[PDB]
């Protein structure tokens, strides 16, 4: 019963939905739990440059 | 940009700047990727030859992450004209990559249908640049940031001397003294979402500096996301 209306269905980033989809922006993957968005690079795309 | 803040070290990495012959700034430009930065259609007539500058945030000060970095294709928006500002969008590929590092990394775009039902309908948006920090001012030496509300189309339109099509929204303040000015035209216009920020506008045109019941105006970028995608390939 998600949705992508309330806390973005509980995404990191993209939301979708007769249930919620998450997905990821290029340089990034999905985690296991279907949620999170994972760097696969240490300059992801939208991330300030902090540490480094 | 009037107002708002000095960007802080690593804050706007995603900025690039386009340099005159004489190496002065006029227009912004968005890092995409190594290859692609992204810019405004009407920066293109402004200087006959130019390059990119990134990873800088006092040009009047070397750092050590400077890396200049010339075009080697130029993408306009085919239905871009002076006459009506619209689809005033240009993707630039560069001839040689950049590095990402300290102050240089790409902004993310966003998925269409999202980012009109989550990024466009947060209430504000950040803009950046090393443009003039008044209307009559001068462009600013220091890289900034501004934090500029979405603000509803229809006020858009109402408040506006020139028309405002579906490829353009408006954001800033009607009285508050804060906006985008010239010089930073091209530069980001970005959206955060948990921390990730996300390409949504491109600095495209204001009616002054700041001028009350006037607005900034910028190119909505929701609206090209599959024509930047055919041109970066
Ligand atoms: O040419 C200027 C000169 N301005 C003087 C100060 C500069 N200000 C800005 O660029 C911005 C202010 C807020 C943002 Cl965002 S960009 C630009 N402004 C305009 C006004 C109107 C227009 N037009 C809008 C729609 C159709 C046709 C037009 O010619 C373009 C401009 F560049
Ligand atoms: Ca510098
Ligand atoms: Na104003």
């Amino acid at each position: 019963r998600k949705l992508c209306s309330l806390d973005n269905g509980d995404c990191d980033q993209f939301c979708h939905e007769n249930s919620v989809v998450c997905s990821c922006a290029r340089g990034y993957t999905l985690a296991d739990n279907g949620k999170a968005c994972i760097p696969t690079g240490p300059y992801p795309c939208g991330k300030q440059t902090l540490e480094r | 940009i009037v107002g708002g803040q000095e960007c802080k070290d690593g804050e706007c990495p995603w900025q690039a700047l386009l340099i005159n012959e004489e190496n002065e700034g006029f227009c912004g430009g968005t890092i995409l990727s190594e290859f692609y930065i992204l810019t405004a259609a009407h920066c293109l007539y402004q200087a006959k030859r130019f390059k990119v500058r990134v990873g800088d945030r006092n040009t009047e000060q070397e750092e050590g992450g400077e890396a200049v970095h010339e075009v080697e294709v130029v993408i306009k928006h085919n239905r871009f004209t002076k006459e009506t500002y619209d689809f005033d969008i240009a993707v630039l590929r560069l001839k040689t990559p950049i590095t990402f590092r300290m102050n240089v990394a790409p902004a993310c775009l966003p998925e269409r249908d999202w980012a009109e039902s989550t990024l466009m309908t947060q209430k504000t948006g950040i803009v950046s640049g090393f443009g003039r920090t008044h209307e009559k001012g001068e462009q600013s030496t220091r890289l900034k940031m501004l934090e500029v509300p979405y603000v509803d189309r229809n006020s858009c339109k109402l408040s506006s001397s020139f028309i405002i099509t579906q490829n353009m929204f408006c954001a800033g303040y009607d009285t508050k003294q804060e906006d985008a000015c010239q010089g930073d035209s091209g530069g980001p216009h970005v959206t955060r979402f948990k921390d990730t920020y996300f390409v949504t506008g491109i600095v495209s045109w204001g009616e002054g500096c700041a001028r009350k019941g006037k607005y900034g105006i910028y190119t909505k970028v929701t609206a090209f996301l599959k024509w930047i995608d055919r041109s970066m390939k």
